[PDB]
RNA sequence: UCGA
DNA sequence: GCATCCGTGAGTCGAGGAAGCACAATTTAACACTTTTGTCAAGC
DNA sequence: GCTTGACAAAAGTGTTAAATTGTGCTATACTGGGAGCCGTCACGGATGC
């Protein structure tokens, strides 16, 4: 029974940023124009930012600070 | 003058019987607390904690 | 029947009450405490009140 | 194609000899018939065997607040626009000209449909480019960009900007829990308030004493300009016909009146009730 | 489901469990002149 | 410690109604009142007082003519 | 066009099932589209041919 | 997520 | 006929924190203009 | 005590310039989703095998 630490955690919330966002790039690789795209053509980033700040709030692993005193927290 | 001889219904919960809920004649008193009577803690089952 | 849905099983309370278009008296105290009435014990017996 | 347009073609003739009647050889109406017939069977052969590409199409708009089946049928409509205005003499494969029709209708309906509070489908599209346009900006910029920089891209102006963004704000469920759900934590705005309803009766009690004493003739204007017991409030007009005076007569006497409320005796108890 | 794979509450939902119409607002509710504090000994009080 | 009577002391006598049922809210937030759960009303049937009971699931909070009445009178 | 109540249909024990003597598995087929049924032959004129 |  | 599996239930109050355009149809505003109303002054 | 006429404001009111709104259409060829689910526990009774 492994501890899954702070840093860890958040690698698997950028794990599916970016594997929702190949899909988009897959998906825009085929249909968008023709050799000239580019990563400008179609990289959104969007999914990637929204599965990091989705996981900082609404996480149950990521809470409010408790500091009633130096101890608490 | 209103407070006189108007009764109270005190409840602790949770509530297991029906001495969890008593009657008493309040007793205006200062500060933000409430003053129970010692005796009937067995009833509500209620710690000063 | 509003009784047994109060209680446990609601969804299968109430298709068999529908489908055999029951009726309830109003009886029981848990009914008369549902509808605002006054319960038939204590003070609320036919008499008393 | 073919088999489509002979039997709609086959079809109007027959409803253009219903009109002129001409009955025509039994043996040739019962071919005509049988070509309405194989007609439309042609015309769902066609649909059925591109039922497929409606679905693959419709698998990149999901998770947009459509369900995968709403999609698929909506998608399903555009093809059959998309047979009923198709052409076969131009040589194009049916998938060129299905593909326009199709994405078409899923994102006609999403516009139409998705959203809880319906927005038309010109301010959607506006929404969209705005969104666009704010995305490239944070490629360009790397922040997000300012309505100024905004409406400067859109050719609008930056008050317009955010109340369109205003639009697209979305609802939030009532049954949402954060145990008690979030709808427990709203109050009634039109709840009646226990202490303004007595007020307002202990008002309607003063009011009545006051007005008690006075003419019973300036008593009767003051009811009448403000409605009070009828409840419509009139004009001076109105009140001439009942006192058989002009409405000059009766603003000297609402006047006057009124001078004699705002004199102390009688409003010294009404300071109170000004809200 | 919802946003975020939340169900949406239906009108079967309203009615059962310990949130819903019986357990919730009817065999019990939320009334007025009512309060709450924490209490304190009252060895000096009468039993009433 | 973090518990204080200032924070927990609360009273009510009217105030703010849940809408679409006319019972009042929990919480001090919200200036809510005390809820009578279903526990609470076996200990009222015990002793066996109608009106006591029926007043507090009545008038005392989802009687809509009936709180303005009280009030009134 | 019609549609199953799934208070009584999915509800066990099935009204539906129950009522028309259809099994529950088969009466999903049914309302859903997942299969035909017979909804009245003619015996006679069967019978004649 | 904590208090009895 | 029997057993595997779906359906229902498992304490009470609190307290707190997150594509694009064209075009027809339509309703909305915008304006010119008339009636209806509140008004000031003078005299009957 | 009331009325007059002239008088300005307001209140509509009908008519026109305008914005808002809904529907159709786009012709290389493209044709069967992807998401996911691990830690009850005890029980009853159908349903399914």
């Amino acid at each position: 029974r492994r501890l899954r630490t702070v840093g860890e955690l958040i690698q698997n919330q950028i794990r599916v940023g970016l594997s929702r966002m190949e899909r988009v790039v897959r998906e825009r690789m085929t249909t968008q124009d023709v050799e000239a795209i580019t990563p400008q053509t179609l990289i959104n980033i969007r999914p990637v930012v929204a599965a990091i700040k989705e996981f900082f709030g609404t996480s149950q692993l990521s809470q409010f600070m408790d500091q009633n005193n130096p101890l608490s927290g | 003058e209103v407070i006189a001889e108007h009764p109270v219904l005190l409840n602790r919960a949770p509530t297991l019987h029906r001495l969890g809920i008593q009657a008493f004649e309040p007793q205006l008193v200062e500060g933000k607390a409430i003053q129970l009577h010692p005796l009937v803690c067995e009833a509500f089952n209620a710690d000063f904690d | 029947w509003l009784s047994a849905a109060s209680f446990q099983e609601t969804t299968r309370v109430l298709t068999d009450a529908a489908i055999n278009c029951r009726s309830d008296k109003l009886n029981g105290l848990k009914e008369n405490v549902i509808i605002g009435k006054l319960i038939p014990a204590g003070t609320g017996i036919s008499r008393y009140r | 194609a073919k088999r489509i347009e002979a039997g709609l073609y086959a079809t109007q003739k027959l409803a253009e000899l219903a009109e002129k009647g001409e009955k025509l050889p039994v043996q040739q109406r019962r071919d005509m018939q049988w070509i309405c017939r194989d007609g439309d069977r042609a015309k769902n052969h066609l649909l059925e065997a591109n039922l497929r590409l409606v679905v693959s199409l419709a698998k990149r708009y999901t998770g947009r607040g459509m369900a995968f089946l709403d999609l698929i049928q909506e998608g399903n409509l555009g093809l059959i626009r998309a047979v009923e205005k198709f052409d076969y003499t131009k040589g194009y494969k049916f998938s060129t000209y299905a593909t326009w029709w199709i994405r078409q209708a899923i994102t006609r309906a999403m516009a139409d449909q998705a959203r809880t509070i319906r927005i038309p489908v010109h301010m959607v599209e506006v929404i969209n480019k705005l969104g666009r346009i704010q995305r490239e900006l944070l490629q360009d910029l790397g922040r997000e960009p300012t309505p100024e920089e905004l409406a400067k891209e859109m050719d609008i102006t930056p008050e317009k900007v955010l109340e369109i963004q205003q639009y697209a704000r979305e609802p939030i469920s009532l049954d949402q829990t954060i145990d008690s759900q979030l709808g427990d934590f709203i109050e009634d705005s039109e709840a009646v308030v226990a202490v303004d309803a007595v007020s307002f009766t202990l008002l309607q009690d003063q009011l009545q004493s006051v007005l008690e004493t006075l003419s019973e003739r300036e008593a009767g204007v003051v009811r009448l300009r403000f409605g009070l017991t009828d409840g419509q409030p009139r004009t001076l007009d109105e009140i001439g016909q009942v006192y058989g005076v002009t409405r000059e007569r009766i603003r000297q006497i609402e006047s006057k009146t009124m001078s004699k409320l705002r004199h102390p005796s009688r409003s010294q108890v009404l300071r109170d009730y000004l809200d | 489901t919802g946003p975020g794979n939340r169900p949406l509450k239906s009108l079967s939902d309203l009615l059962k469990g310990k949130q819903g119409r019986f357990r919730q607002n009817l065999l019990g509710k939320r009334v007025d002149y009512s309060g709450r504090s924490v209490i304190v000994v009252g060895p000096q009080l009468k039993l009433h | 410690l973090h518990h204080l009577v200032d924070d927990k002391i609360h009273a009510r006598s009217t105030g703010p109604y849940s809408m679409i049922t006319q019972q009042p809210l929990g919480g001090k937030a919200q200036f809510g009142g005390q809820r009578f759960g279903e526990m609470e009303c076996w200990a009222m049937q015990a002793y066996g007082a109608a009106y006591t009971l029926q007043e507090l699931l009545t008038i005392k909070s989802d009687d809509t003519v009936g709180r303005v009445k009280v009030y009134e009178a | 066009a019609p549609v199953t109540h799934i208070w009584y249909f999915k509800g066990v024990p099935s009204r539906l099932g129950y009522l028309l003597d259809l099994a529950p598995k088969d009466l999903e087929k049914i309302i859903y589209f997942a299969a035909y049924v017979i909804t009245s032959v003619d015996d006679e004129m069967r019978h004649n041919e």
